[PDB]
């Protein structure tokens, strides 16, 4: 009866912890494309 | 036969003491109840 209790703080924590995950995904494209646009400046300050 | 106050609260503590609200308690909060908007 006891882990029958603890399911509806269980549930959502582990659906939170995913949420946080989706968003970490969402940081590493956009941390990507940053790192792109490091290096597309570091060729045109070269070009300067 | 007449039931009066003293004779009637003492009849409802004799109720009272045998019951048992634990396992009803436990009952409304099983499985199939549990949630219930």
């Amino acid at each position: 009866d006891s882990i029958s209790y603890s399911n509806f703080s269980v549930a959502e924590n582990f659906q939170k912890m995913k949420d946080y995950y989706k968003e970490i995904e969402k940081l590493k494209i956009k941390i990507l494309q940053l790192i792109e646009a490091i290096k597309k400046y570091q060729q045109h300050v070269e070009e300067l | 036969f007449r039931l009066y106050w003293d004779d009637l609260k003492r009849k409802l503590s004799e109720k009272l003491d045998s019951t048992d609200f634990t396992s009803t308690i436990k009952l409304l909060n099983e499985n199939s109840y549990v949630p219930r908007e």
